[PDB]
């Protein structure tokens, strides 16, 4: 849905790198490479941000009821 | 439709033997595998003749009998619950009365609330229905 | 030319998907129902 | 020697590649389908 | 006797190495870091009003696993130290969030930074969210479409991780001893050979690699132990490793005052 | 009496259990209850 | 033109209204444009019609009777109208008399 | 054709292994044991507990 | 487990299973146990 | 119901007449019941969602029946074929090999 805050397994704050890794693989930077860049060494915190859906977005274009 | 979560095959205290597993505790209070549970409930008013029908009201202690031992606070003026109100089981969410066919006179038609859920009122729906009758619809919102 | 790999199956399947997707079979059955089979369910 | 075609409703039914069979040209043995179909596909649109 | 020898030392991370101690006592420091080192962390969630898309409990999940500044949480009392009714202003921290998107077009991020330290109990340095710098968003908390407001108010307050994940200072405690296995503590799978077919840990450098021709010395117990503590921002390391040895201390001073009062 | 939302202009009102079951605005036969004033705690966890 | 009855729609097909309208539109009355169609809605509630498996028709099959019986050889056809395929009789041909009996 | 009791003497639920525990010991639910009920009669030995 | 039934008794046979998975369950999670991919790849020579 | 509390325990179907048996109620938390790995055999389930059905005595010779005729000791050994039909299974039988 969003992103989370911490990482399940370990518990490092991730929920602050999400617009930083899009924002690295929009200048066509690998996904692996913009972990790196984001000092993503334990595979638990790259599986949290590589496999999350933003699926907020899609919630988002609905109109509001108020 | 799923998570992706460290796995070990170990047989660590015993505690995972035929077919059961050790979750981590911490993971769970992090967000693992929590869900939203919605459970939504519905009431229409019935036409019994010219003008024989029922109707949502907040049924009162004198008037009006038959009252099922669960709250009736949390009801409105109108017998429907605002939405983003705790509630716990057995508790009334639609209230309907009905007049008998012939002041203390009326069948209480009362919806509770489900004795093994809690949550929250998510929303709350009123409309008509093909023939033009009063039409609720209770969303309810809880987490496991 | 050169031969094909899977990677063009897997375009050719794409394709496929594109055009059908995966409840084909039952709005095909509505719409030759509705378009033609009523009518002719009439004029017998 | 029966020679059957069915127009029937509800056959179920699988598409699949054909394979040139006719022993009249250097195509015989190969798919009939080339890179230029797949070309087309990617395009969307055939070169007129 | 106990020596320390720290090889890297940053803000949030420090990579050491803990020599001349039994392997308990260091087991027993990493799961005192891990768990019972308090830390301030927001408990009470009053939601005012709420219109976006996400759930009341799902936001308020979201708000509770927000790092705060916790350096100066020992001073504060906990809930039930406290004789005040609910919560006061020296057992509790206020903050607020009032978020909101103008206009037809756009979505409005609402982040970390939002978050203001309404109260505390001053003049103590706690309550505030952790930021990496002075212009980093932070966290990113939620989305707002047009028409949509947010307007949270919170109570956040002292605990430790055994009651629940959020007041957890630590994020991965990295703990190893004997790369060579030396002493033999471990058996390494194998297809055809152990020592081709097994990496090399990353302090394999710092102790010398044992001869063919050696024995086994029966004798010899685990003696360095490379540890590296990382943080969530809310302690620095250095803080962490200090209120874990003091918490460590204060529980066995605990038991021995018992054992003392129990004559 | 209880206000209440159209479900489809969004347009909020209020109702005295005799008006029928419409918006005023618009027109809509849907509308849903207006969320409640009273606050709401939750524990966080 | 007089009215005979309504009928009812299944989603998404070339009778629905959410056949075009695109995603913009799809979500400015409350429909996820992942949504696939295929199933009808009837009183509020969202059904579907399994497909229902049946042997073919105007076709000649041939079996084999079981021992206990008289009959060895059964031929059958289901014969049915091409004009809206329904079944309309069944014919059998069975050969009476077990191998050297009867 | 008959109705109206109250017997609440069964439950069903799923289990779980538990290494802790005796062969014939069965952990229940405090729920579950608040449920169910057991008639003791008071006696001299028994009344104080 | 049959020669403690007909010995001893069936509380002593009772509480044998108790003591033998105390026991093992101990030693067990203090040494540990796994199974992995690799367990099921044979070598060249067997694979030939 | 407290513990040492004699209590019947099923699982269906109840082919044999040790897939009922009684045991003693430990009062512990959480909404599952816990059994013993070794009866799991005899009872022929896992735990992978089956559910087991619990009855209560309520009378002092019920209670006696159950102590002295149903109780799980005495179910270790099976008329059937002479021999025991409970034993060290899975990780206990690996950690003790
Ligand atoms: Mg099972
Ligand atoms: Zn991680
Ligand atoms: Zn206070
Ligand atoms: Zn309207």
């Amino acid at each position: 849905m969003i992103i989370p805050v911490r990482c399940f397994s370990c518990g490092k704050v991730v929920g602050d790198k999400w617009d930083a890794y899009l924002r690295l693989l929009e200048e066509g930077k690998q996904e692996g490479d913009a972990l790196d860049e984001l000092k993503l060494k334990r595979y638990c915190c790259r599986r949290m941000v590589l496999t999350h859906v933003d699926l907020i977005e899609k919630f988002l274009r609905y109109n509001p009821l108020e | 439709a799923g998570q992706n979560a460290i796995v070990a095959i170990a047989c660590y205290s015993g505690y995972n033997q035929e077919d059961s597993m050790i979750m981590n505790q911490s993971s769970i209070d992090r967000g693992l595998f929590r869900s939203l549970f919605f459970r939504s409930y519905m009431d229409q008013e019935k036409r019994f003749g010219i003008s024989i029908v029922e109707e949502f009201e907040k049924p009162t202690r004198a008037t009006t009998l038959r009252l099922k031992h669960g709250t009736y606070e949390k009801l409105d003026e109108d017998g429907l619950i605002a939405p983003g109100v705790r509630v716990s089981g057995d508790d009334i969410i639609i209230g309907k009365t009905t007049p008998i066919p012939p002041y203390h006179t009326k069948r209480d038609a009362s919806t509770p609330l489900r004795s093994t859920e809690n949550g929250i009122v998510d929303q709350v729906l009123l409309t008509t229905n093909q023939e033009g009758l009063k039409f609720v619809k209770v969303r309810m919102r809880t987490t496991k | 030319d050169d031969t094909i790999t899977t990677e063009d199956c897997w375009t050719v399947i794409s394709a496929f998907f594109e055009e059908k997707g995966l409840v084909s079979q039952q709005l095909d059955s509505f719409d030759e129902f509705m378009e033609t089979s009523i009518q002719d369910l009439v004029w017998e | 020697r029966e020679f059957k075609i069915f127009t029937d409703v509800g056959r179920v039914y699988r598409p699949l590649f054909i394979v040139e069979d006719d022993e009249s040209k250097d195509n015989k043995g190969e798919l009939r389908i080339t890179k230029e179909h797949i070309r087309k596909i990617q395009q969307g649109y055939d070169d007129d | 006797e106990p020596k320390v020898n720290i090889i890297n030392a940053q803000d949030d991370e420090v990579e050491l190495m803990l020599s001349d101690v039994n392997l308990s006592l260091a087991n027993s420091l990493r799961r005192t870091m891990l768990a019972e080192v308090p830390t301030l962390a927001i408990d009470l969630v009053e939601i005012k009003m709420n219109t976006s898309v996400l759930a009341d409990e799902f936001i308020s999940h979201r708000l509770g696993l927000i790092p705060l500044v916790s350096e100066d949480v020992e001073e504060m009392k906990y809930s039930r130290d406290c004789t005040c009714e609910d919560y006061c202003d020296e057992c509790s921290v206020v903050l607020e969030l009032s978020a909101r998107h103008e206009g037809e077009e756009g979505t409005t991020d609402v982040y970390s930074s939002s978050l203001i330290k309404v109260s505390g109990p001053g003049n103590l340095n706690v309550g505030e969210p952790v930021r990496r710098d002075d212009y980093d968003q932070g966290i990113l908390l939620c989305k707002l479409r047009n028409h949509q407001e947010l307007n949270i108010r919170c109570i956040a307050k002292k605990g430790i991780a055994k009651e629940h994940a959020k007041w957890s200072p630590c994020s991965a405690i990295a703990f190893e001893y004997d790369p060579h296995n030396k002493l033999k503590h471990t058996d390494f799978w194998f297809e055809v050979d152990a020592k081709k077919e097994w990496p090399d840990s990353k302090y394999a450098t710092w102790e010398e690699p044992p001869k063919p021709g050696e024995v086994f010395d029966y004798k010899a117990k685990p003696n360095r132990f490379y540890m590296t503590v990382e943080t969530t921002g809310s302690l620095k390391a250095n803080q962490v490793f200090s209120r874990g040895i003091k918490t460590l201390q204060e529980k066995l001073a605990n038991v021995l005052f018992e054992l003392e009062n129990s004559r | 009496g209880v206000k209440y939302t159209c479900g489809a202009c969004a347009h909020n009102f209020s109702l005295n259990k005799s008006d029928p079951v419409r918006c005023k605005e618009c027109g809509h036969r849907v509308i849903y209850k207006a969320r409640t004033k009273r606050m709401i705690q939750f524990d966080a966890r | 033109k007089v009215h005979i009855g309504k009928v009812p729609i299944m989603l998404r097909s070339k009778f629905c209204s959410l056949r075009t309208l695109d995603e913009v539109d799809l979500y400015k009355m409350k429909e996820c444009p992942y949504d696939m169609g295929g199933y009808f809605v009837i009183n509020g509630s969202e059904k579907v019609l399994i497909a229902q498996e049946r042997s073919a028709a105007n076709i000649v099959q041939v079996f084999k009777k079981a021992a206990p019986s008289p009959i060895s050889h059964v031929a059958e056809i289901r014969s049915a109208l091409e004009k809206g395929s329904r079944l309309i009789s069944t014919m059998q041909i069975k050969l009476y008399g077990r191998e050297d009996k009867g | 054709n008959l109705m109206g009791k109250r017997v609440d003497f069964s439950a069903r639920t799923v289990i779980s292994g538990d290494p802790n525990l005796e062969l014939d010991q069965v952990g229940v639910p405090i729920s579950i044991a608040k449920t169910l009920s057991y008639p003791e009669t008071v006696t001299q030995y028994n009344i104080h507990r | 487990i049959h020669t403690v039934m007909r010995e001893k008794g069936p509380k002593i046979c009772a509480e044998l299973f108790g003591n033998i998975q105390k026991v093992v369950n101990y030693w067990l999670l203090h040494n540990g146990f796994s199974i992995g991919i690799g367990d099921a790849i044979a070598d060249a020579s067997t694979m030939k | 119901l407290m513990d040492d509390d004699p209590v019947l325990f099923n699982r269906q179907p109840s082919l044999h007449k040790m897939s009922m048996m009684a045991h003693r109620v430990k009062v512990m938390p959480y909404s599952t019941f816990r059994l013993n790995l070794s009866v799991t055999s005899p009872y022929n389930a896992d735990f992978d969602g089956d559910e087991m059905n619990l009855h209560v005595p309520q009378s002092e010779e019920t209670r006696a029946e159950l102590s002295q005729l149903c109780a799980v000791p005495l179910q270790i050994v099976s008329p059937q074929s002479n021999k025991p039909v409970m034993g060290i299974v899975q990780d206990t039988l690996c950690g003790v090999r």
